[PDB]
RNA sequence: GCUGGCGACCAUAGCAAGAGUGAACCACCUGAUCCCUUCCCGAACUCAGAAGUGAAACCUCUUAGCGCUGAUGGUAGUGUGGGAUUACCCAUGUGAGAGUAAGUCAUCGCCAGCU
RNA sequence: CGGAGGAGUACGAAGGUGCGCUCAGCGUGGUCGGAAAUCACGCGUAGAGUAUAAAGGCAAAAGCGCGCUUAACUGCGAGACCCACAAGUCGAGCAGGUACGAAAGUAGGUCUUAGUGAUCCGGUGGUUCUGUAUGGAAGGGCCAUCGCUCAACGGAUAAAAGGUACUCUGGGGAUAACAGGCUGAUACCGCCCAAGAGUUCAUAUCGACGGCGGUGUUUGGCACCUCGAUGUCGGCUCAUCUC
RNA sequence: CCCCGAAAGCUAUUUAGGUAGCGCCUCGGACGAAUACCAUAGGGGGUAGAGCACUGUUUCGGCACCGAUGCAAACUCCGAAUACCUAUGAGUACUAUCCGGGAGACAGACUGCGGGUGCUAACGUCCGUAGUCAAGAGGAAAACAAUCCAGACCGCCAGCUAAGGCCCCAAAAUCAUAGUUAAGUGGGAAACGAUGUGGGAAGGCAUAGACAGCUAUAGUCGAGUCGGCCUGCGCGGAAGAUGUAACGGGGCUAAAACUAUGUGCCGAAGCUGCGGAUGUAUACUUUGUAUACGUGGUAGGGGAGCGUUCUGUAAGCCGAUGAAGGUGUGU
RNA sequence: UAUAAUGGGUCAGCGACUUAUAUUCAGUAGCGAGGUUAACCGUAUAGGGGAGCCGUAGAGAAAUCGAGUCUUAAUAGGGCG
């Protein structure tokens, strides 16, 4: 029902979306790990920034 | 010297209510030069092509008729 | 089941070709007296009527001839991340246009006449 | 200081309305008459037109005719578009008076987007506003309207050209001339293909039409360094490096 | 000393290196989910691409038309991805909006992508869009604002990593397993030239005897031989001025080069550990307490303080058992 | 900008956002539908001095009306309150 997800990169030169998508999930810094709920709203947006986030599922 | 350098002022066309929004009377839903919409139900037409709303209600877009015109209508 | 009027829909519904229809309906049809009419003309519009014909027209049916609709697969393009700089490659998401197979001689509604 | 065109108007009908009508092209015949005037019948087809440039449009034709007419009205105006301001744009609906329709109705100029100029100062028409003791008046206000290539078109004044090598001040390497830098169109040098010339014979020596590079001596492009100064065309003296 | 933190744009200007309104910063007040990210649903388009149905333009046939065949910023029968507008919704986040006090700024730069101009020149010039610098330190790039990694509250002789690396200068593998290169290629460049070497798919001739050589098609001999296509890494083309000077250097060849795979390690002011300070908020319903999140900064805005001279407090308090001032030391 | 762009040979002393008036906003104190005096008098920071100023009502060019008022033929509509 839920997933871990860690930041793996730095966000500081990302685009403004991809960073409101990174505070929207509640990450805050690199290393720091959460735990969100499985739902698409959330999918989307750890979509939009796998490139810098770590999905344990 | 180039004989070329004149332009005109911007005149700010296009859509301004999609289909799906509501709206009020009198709120113009397109600004065109001519008629590429035409006005269906509850829309009127102005002397310059515009077309807005004569009534309350939710905008929609469709394609009818035998010219295959584009019309924009309003749904109370 | 045939005919007429008004709509939905706007080609898979259209054009073209071929063939049918007169009981009622419709169409041609008679001529021009009064209504009405032509920058001339009863050609159209209009009136007053049934001596003829379904010839034309309009409708109905048949045909893939023209047209129209049209996959699947592939290709082009493209958002994000990375690698390169004649403008490509990889991962991921998305995905035409053209062309090919194939389809089509529409489908419904309200009212009124004639069997 | 990119590529192409237009405007500084026109119209009392080329506006309103009711009714009505379709263009352009081609082919056949038909006196002058034919490439192409007008008539008649067809064929296929928006390729015509829309006062004017282009674009977006145009069958209920927004294109084209006829009769009657003045809505090219007055008071407004819910609600929007656009927007630094000042400005600009669209508008259903209500009241009064109209025009055309038998009528449902349509009409607040023209298919639309250019055809324009703020404020100040003055002129004209009106006005149940004000009126320096009072009654008037003059003057002022309000409503409507007139006088701009103020075109450098947000318009510094009602009113304005030049010289300085006799010159001066405040600034700029925000910006030119010298040298440096980036670049290499141009310049110079090299290579590839090879029609041909060479009595025969492309390549002893040249080498057309075309193609690919190198260098950083020319002419240039840019404006990065220097304008609280990097102060030189040639000659003299003295050089050092490349091939 | 503490907190926040821009702009180099639009419009107008006898304006262009000035200024004004708006955009962007800060502080106070009001008001709280009205905001944003993502998902789902609704919507218009005429760009990329493509095409020839219009407008132009193009080649070859047949008789302006018919059949084949190309092109287009100011062509379109078509037509995305993205972007933009609206409604609903979960989670996360001090979001959005309104009213006022104070500003600064209106010379930008480079890089990637889409373009105009220029020669598909320029560290050139003008737009759109994103990042960085400006106003930003650390590590990697030999050195190198604008590239890559990463956002510095203070202290530590603790640990893990990013980009990038692990033979010595100089921290970490002379690590492991397969190949390729012989050019110091690696560690600058083109058309073009060549039996350099590795791999791959086909084809021709041949032990009733092939290719080359050799004797006059036959013959001695005794197996392979021949000519192309695709592809990996190399070679020539390759000339400049102070001094090797085009791996940073030393040096490097079953590499310390290139290709593929794996196991470890080094590596930052990033993250973690320990100690300390400070700002904001929630709850403790004084507290000065715990928790959570913050603390790079130019122009600017806001908050809090240290010292100096003079007036009152002061006809007080300290002072020849030594004031102010000067010069050392400690804290 | 290490810049080969500006300025400074060194030390000590001096050297640049002030003063008056008006106005607006914010803090703070008094009083509060009210608040407050100016010149001046005054052996005088007291006490007198209410002229004046701000607030308490808007609309309209104005005359005028007034919780309404302007525009209009309109009690419609609309603008400011």
């Amino acid at each position: 029902k839920t997933i871990k997800v860690t930041q793996t990169k730095s966000s500081s030169h990302r685009l403004k979306n991809h960073k409101l998508c990174l505070q929207g999930l509640g990450l805050r810094r690199i290393g720091h790990t959460v735990e969100v709920q499985d739902t698409p709203s959330n999918r989307g947006m750890i979509n939009k920034v796998y490139y810098m986030v770590s999905v344990e599922e | 010297s180039t004989k070329n350098g004149r332009d005109s002022n911007p005149k700010m066309l296009g859509v301004k209510v999609y289909g799906g929004q509501t709206v009020t009377a009198g709120n113009i839903i397109v600004r065109q030069r001519g008629t590429e919409f035409h006005a269906g139900a509850n829309v009127g037409m102005g002397r310059d092509h515009t077309l807005f709303a004569t009534a309350d209600g939710v905008v929609k877009f469709e394609v009818k008729g035998q010219f295959g015109r584009r019309y924009v209508k309003v749904e109370t």
